[PDB]
């Protein structure tokens, strides 16, 4: 009865319907959200208790990724926040660590040629005689 | 590549004949930077005064049991669990 | 204003087809408790007292003793019926 | 039918929350161990399972009203599978089988091992022996499990775990 | 109402006890739902009213959760602030674990502390129970938030320690997080 | 008094007691001896050959009625010389009790079967037949219900590798699953869980020759 | 400030349980007669067709 | 480990685009082979239909892939019962000996292009009955595996997120653009 | 009558006194047989006249339910019928006998396999 008031909305921070296309062909949907926070890589976290309790805190992934985004994406900073464990995003907690020995944030990388690949951690025990010498 | 031929902390590494490399024609071989043997030493010993001491890991119920250490000789003494070095003066 | 539902009109329609008024079973952030709560102070045990709590009374496992011999312990020393009658009809 | 699973499926959901929130895995939660339970329950979970308790009624009463009533569903079900009484006994049935053909036993009521004690409950009995009662004991049990839990949620003390 | 042809004792419920009624009042009152599809009727209004409501679907992987900080999740080996593993090479871990993933070998470093020469998971015999970061003594073994670790090579799963390590450091920040809402309850 | 031990029951010890005794006089050709477990649970250990006689004498009488055959556990015991021993755990509904039956053959001597007093041992018996080996004379049709088809051993016998002989593969020359001699990338470490220090006194004297 | 999860002080509400049918409009005469009166009705306004 | 790159470097990277073939293509020949080997992938990509195996407890975490909460059928995936219709299999649970034959002939029936997921730790490698004597250790030594979906069972997003790692690796595929080459 | 016996597949009885009364006669009949010592004989004799008056006594089948407890007279019957199926079973097994077979050494022992130190 009065959603189109909303609707037009979402196009204006989109914006215009140029805009709104692309975010609706990219996250299949269009919400009203306050932008919590951005990480360092650019994904950008929005909130709104408008909606029910599982769609409420959502990302919006880099622009440069643009199809490519996955669920590993995301930083541990924000992984709290963002799987609900807890109400308080990293800006608004200070908790946190700030190691020098910590590592920046990377995908799952399978079928890759960075992938992992397992090997034993050990040097061999057992040394063979050696005629030369 | 680079990683193939690094050494890891533990000191293993294949042999460049060894055919156990084959592996990682297609993939990496992730040796950690962070070697703990250097981080530890990198950090200075705390001096005291009491003739004897307790490591906790610094963070009571966070870390490792509460242990006791003694002083009386002069090299600095090393914490069993932590590895943090401690001395008198 | 605080809950994503439908329209006012729609909420009467769907409200006459259940047949009774509905309760939206999609949680919201204001009816759940908060994620990030205080800390616990979990009470200690019954026998966390500091005097006459030896192990020796409160240990069940060393009172458990072997099998007893029903006839025997007889010779050593209504119909019956396994246990009380019940109307399972 | 379909929809069943699905309008019910979505509060299973919801309920395997709570197993994730007090064992942190929502299947095989190895939560109960010998001396208890192995942790204490997380702070303020017990408001959230009132809020499922308090609205899991009205969850059950619409798919009831596309099922119990059902003429579809009463064929598919009724006198299909008939267990008379005397037949259970001799073939170690048990639970709603048992009740099902209306032997009225129920381990919570005979032999108590926990707070069933301390709690009051009813048990639902069959008559027929078929399938459509069997059905109907099934959705009473969970009229009375969300009863016990109301008796739970109130007479829970403060202690060791 | 109907009568019960079973008296009912206490504490106990029926299903089918209530018999049919066979005045006119009531026999047409079934005959006239028998006749024009009444009980499926309800049964219509009662699926249509669904169409009314929001769907409980979440846009993974937009959104996504809930969890608690007690989620079982992915391995890894903790280290200290200074930046030494906390591992000591106990082995509790690999006695409690009741799939037997865990392989350790032991070595007096060089510096002379009691530390792990090899530490492999088969991430594939695992069965994420917790045992072992229950039992370890120092913390230095975890499961992670994460749950999203598919691979493509069944190799890939077998973690030894420089990829436990790894992930100790990539998901450094919230694990320390999880150990601080909630080791008072453990 | 103190809380952490569990309190007996001893009204249910004390019936028990009794109609333990019971059943000794009314059957005194089979019953070799009745004992009380710690857990207040009746046994009764009987020769191999009173196994139908007793499991119908509990069910029929008045005071029996033994209506419900819960169980059959197969255990096994190398040291024994009649390694395998049989246990019915039945219930009654009337009565509201539990009662065990135990019985013990060797690998060979047959097992009167129990399906004409309870038919509820009719996958039962298969199963103690499967896993164990212990055969079951006039039982309607014995045959293997867990074992894979023509699985040969039984595996649940304590003289069976855990892993057991064989693993299976795909072959692609044949066409079909295949077996082979069974080959673990990783053995199953064992681990030497014995206390050198003996815990429970009240059981080192016990069972005297 | 409990600390322990506990029962709010007065405890919660009661959990309703029992079943509720939901509204009965319709009873066997009023289906009944209404049906006949809406065919005739019907065959009225068909004849006039 | 390859980390991500950093907003202000991430912030010159051109936009990925979706095709991963890129729009590089010397020829038109080579370039409409591209173009028409995305057509393919974007079809297979769209639809996949598992097959409703479902052994053993991963199992009933493979229904709440099909709850409301999640809702599988989002991203085209119907479940089916016949296995010439499926075109995915999903093995969740623990393959015993008995069973082994049985899942070969259905994965054999299955029509190709077939993709096999493995769920839990007991379809994976044994999981916790890895030493059981009747106990296959591991599905991938009866059919070729394409997914491993760890978990003991794998949590629904865990599932969903190793669907999207089979899209991904569908989308990929060179079925045409290495005809040309071969 | 009871309109309902309540349980499914059993059915209401026709003169339950009746039925009662001659099973009872005939359990007394099959445990005569029985050797005057044997402990079963003692008991059901003892037994089944205290069930078999009760029967007689009372003539309305409510009361006979509260006057012997242990079930509705359906049940009743139902028990009934075994005791003649095991009585006339044990005619031929012979239990009161001396024990058939002797327990073998250490056939009952627990915990197993432990040196015993003569
Ligand atoms: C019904 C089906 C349509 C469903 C609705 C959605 C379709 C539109 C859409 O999704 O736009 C996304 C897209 C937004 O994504 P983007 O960030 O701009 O870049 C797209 C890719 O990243 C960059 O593209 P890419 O080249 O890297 O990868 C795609 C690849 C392949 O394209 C595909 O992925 C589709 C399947 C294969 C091509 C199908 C044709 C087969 C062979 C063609 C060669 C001959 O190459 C292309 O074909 C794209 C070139 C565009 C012309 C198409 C030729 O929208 C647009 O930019 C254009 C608007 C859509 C066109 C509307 C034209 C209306 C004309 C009226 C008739
Ligand atoms: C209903 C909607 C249907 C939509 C159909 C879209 C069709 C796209 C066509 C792409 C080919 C699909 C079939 C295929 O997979 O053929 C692949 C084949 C290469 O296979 P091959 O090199 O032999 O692999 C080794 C096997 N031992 O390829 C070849 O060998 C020859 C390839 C030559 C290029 C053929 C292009 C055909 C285009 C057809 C468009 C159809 C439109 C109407 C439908
Ligand atoms: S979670 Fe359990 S099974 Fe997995 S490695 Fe730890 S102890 Fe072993
Ligand atoms: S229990 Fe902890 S300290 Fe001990 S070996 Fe395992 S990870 Fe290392
Ligand atoms: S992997 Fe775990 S959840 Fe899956 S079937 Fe095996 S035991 Fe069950
Ligand atoms: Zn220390």
């Amino acid at each position: 009865i009065n959603r189109l008031t909303k609707l037009f909305q979402m196009v204006r921070e989109a914006g215009g319907l140029k805009q709104a296309y692309l975010k609706l062909y990219r996250n299949d949907d269009l919400k009203i959200g306050t932008l919590v926070g951005i990480d360092k890589y650019g994904n950008k976290y929005f909130e709104n208790p408008y909606y029910f309790y599982g769609r409420n805190r959502w990302i919006e992934f880099a622009p440069h990724v643009n199809m490519d985004y996955d669920g590993s994406m995301i930083p541990a900073e924000w992984y709290g926040w963002m799987h609900y464990k807890t109400d308080l995003p990293p800006i608004r907690d200070g908790c946190r660590p700030k190691y020098k020995w910590i590592a920046d944030h990377s995908e799952n990388l399978s079928g890759t040629k960075e992938a992992y690949y397992p090997y034993s951690t050990t040097p061999n025990k057992v040394e063979a005689w050696e005629p030369k010498a | 590549r680079g990683d193939i031929e690094k050494v890891t902390h533990t000191g293993q590494v294949f042999d460049k004949e060894d055919y156990r490399n084959a592996r990682f024609v297609n993939a990496k071989r992730y040796v950690n930077e962070n070697w703990g043997i250097k981080l530890i030493e990198e950090v200075p010993p705390k001096e005291c005064t009491e003739r004897v001491v307790f490591c906790d890991g610094g963070d009571g119920p966070l870390g490792h049991p509460k242990v006791y250490i003694n002083l009386d000789k002069p090299g600095n003494h090393i914490c069993g669990y932590c590895g943090l070095r401690f001395v008198k003066k | 204003a605080l809950r994503r539902d439908v329209s006012p009109l729609i909420q009467r329609i769907r409200a006459f087809l259940l047949g009774r008024e509905h309760n939206l079973a999609l949680r919201f952030e204001d009816g759940l408790a908060d994620r990030t709560q205080p800390q616990p102070e979990i009470p200690d045990g019954p026998s966390h007292l500091l005097s006459a709590n030896y192990y020796c009374q409160r240990d069940g496992r060393r009172e458990v003793l072997p099998p007893i011999d029903l006839v025997e312990q007889q010779k050593q020393l209504k119909l019956p019926t396994p246990g009380k009658v019940y109307a399972w009809d | 039918a379909l929809t069943p699973f699905f309008w019910l499926f979505e509060e299973r959901e919801k309920m395997m929350e709570f197993y994730e929130r007090v064992s942190g895995a929502r299947m095989h939660a190895a939560y109960i161990r010998p001396g208890g339970v192995s942790l204490d329950m997380p702070l303020g979970l017990m408001d959230d399972i009132y809020e499922f308790a308090s609205k899991f009624a009205e969850r059950l009463d619409e798919v009831e009203d596309v099922l119990t009533t059902n003429r579809i569903w009463v064929q598919r079900t009724e006198d299909i599978g008939i267990v008379t009484a005397e037949e259970a006994l001799n073939y170690g049935f048990s639970g709603v089988m048992l009740r099902g053909s209306g032997i009225k036993w129920d381990l919570r009521k005979q032999q108590p091992y926990d707070a069933y004690n301390l709690v009051n409950f009813d048990v639902p009995i069959g008559t027929k022996g078929d399938c459509y009662d069997r059905y109907l004991c099934r959705v009473e049990e969970m009229r009375q499990s969300l009863r016990i839990i109301d008796q739970c949620l109130n007479q829970m003390p403060a202690g060791e775990i | 109402e109907p009568k019960d042809i079973v008296e009912v004792p206490k504490g106990y419920v029926y299903v089918n006890n209530k018999e049919l009624s066979m005045e006119f009042a009531d026999i047409t009152d079934r005959a006239a739902s028998t006749m024009f599809f009444g009980e499926l009727l309800r049964g219509f209004a009662v699926t249509l009213a669904h169409i009314f409501k929001e769907p409980a679907t979440i846009n993974y992987p937009f959104e996504k959760g809930p969890l608690s900080p007690r989620f079982r999740g992915e391995h890894a080996l903790r280290r200290y602030p200074s930046g030494e593993e906390r591992c000591i090479a106990c082995k509790l871990c690999e006695a409690i674990c009741p799939a037997q993933a865990i392989t350790i070998e032991a070595e007096e470093r060089a510096d002379g502390s009691r530390r792990t020469t090899r530490y492999d998971i088969d991430m594939t015999k695992c069965i994420y129970c917790g045992f072992c970061q229950e039992a370890c003594p120092v913390d230095a073994i975890v499961e992670g938030p994460n749950f999203e670790f598919s691979t493509e090579t069944h190799e890939e799963l077998l973690y030894n320690k420089e990829k436990l390590l790894c992930n100790g450091d990539k998901w450094e920040s919230e694990i320390a997080s999880n150990l601080q809402a909630d080791h008072l309850y453990r | 008094d103190k809380p952490t031990v569990r309190q007996p029951d001893a009204v249910a010890r004390s019936h028990l007691s009794d109609f333990g005794r019971y059943v000794a006089e009314c059957l005194p050709k089979y019953v070799q001896k009745v004992q009380l477990t710690a857990g207040d649970e009746l046994e009764v250990l009987i020769a191999p050959e009173g196994v139908v006689p007793v499991l119908q004498f509990l069910k029929d009488h008045h005071q029996a009625q033994f209506t419900n055959l819960v169980d059959i556990a197969g255990v096994d015991v190398p040291c024994r010389k009649n390694r395998f021993e049989v246990v019915y755990n039945l219930l009654s509904l009337r009565y509201n009790s539990r009662i065990r039956v135990k019985t013990y053959t060797d690998e060979l001597t047959p097992l009167d079967s129990a399906c004409e007093v309870h038919k509820a041992a009719n996958w039962y018996e298969r199963e103690i037949w499967d896993m164990y080996g212990v055969f079951f004379a006039n039982h309607p049709d014995l045959r293997r219900i867990l074992t894979d088809y023509g699985f040969e051993g039984h595996p649940q016998r304590r003289d069976f590798p855990l892993s057991g002989y064989v693993e299976l593969r795909y072959d692609d020359e044949k066409k079909r699953v295949v077996c082979e001699p069974l080959e673990l990338a990783q053995e199953f470490r064992k681990f030497d869980l014995s206390a050198p220090w003996e815990q429970f006194p009240n059981f080192r004297n016990a069972n005297p020759p | 400030p409990p600390k322990q999860d506990l029962p709010p002080p007065g405890g919660y509400k009661k959990i309703p349980f029992a079943r509720v049918p939901p509204k009965s409009y319709f009873t066997g005469f009023t289906t009944i007669g209404t049906y006949v009166v809406v065919t005739a009705v019907g065959l009225g306004i068909y004849y006039l067709t | 480990q390859q980390t991500l790159p950093v907003a202000e470097v991430a912030q010159n990277l051109p936009k990925k685009g979706y095709s991963p073939f890129g729009t590089k293509q010397s020829s038109v020949a080579e370039w409409s082979l591209a173009r028409l080997d995305d057509l393919l992938n974007w079809g297979r990509k769209g639809s996949i239909w598992p097959l409703t195996f479902g052994l053993a407890c991963c199992a009933v975490e493979m229904m709440h892939i099909a709850a409301p909460r999640y809702d599988m059928d989002r991203y085209g995936v119907v479940f089916r019962a016949s296995p010439r219709q499926a075109d995915v299999i999903i093995v969740a649970g623990t393959l015993t000996n008995k069973m082994a034959p049985a899942l070969r002939k259905v994965y054999d029936q299955m029509p190709e292009p077939r993709w096999v997921i493995s769920m839990g730790s007991c379809a994976n490698g044994g999981g916790y009955y890895h030493y059981s004597y009747s106990v296959v250790r591991g599905c991938d030594r009866i059919i070729p595996v394409d997914i491993y979906v760890p978990g003991c069972p794998p949590t629904a997003e865990a599932l969903m997120y190793g669907v999207l790692q089979l899209q991904k690796k569908v989308k990929r595929m060179k079925t045409l653009q290495m005809w040309y080459r071969k | 009558i009871k309109a309902s016996t309540g349980l499914t597949g059993l059915a209401v009885s026709t003169n339950p006194h009746h039925t009662l009364s001659a099973l009872y006669g005939k359990i007394l009949r099959a445990v005569s047989k029985m050797p005057q010592d044997a402990s079963y004989r003692k008991y059901t004799e003892q037994l089944v006249k205290q069930r078999a008056d009760s029967v007689a006594q009372h003539k309305d089948i409510t009361a006979l339910e509260k006057a012997v407890g242990c079930g509705q007279v359906e049940e009743l019957i139902v028990q009934a019928e075994n005791e003649l199926i095991l009585a006339r079973k044990m005619l031929g097994w012979k239990p009161w006998e001396k024990l058939v077979q002797a327990a073998p050494a250490k056939q009952w022992d627990w915990p197993p396999a432990q040196i015993m130190e003569p």
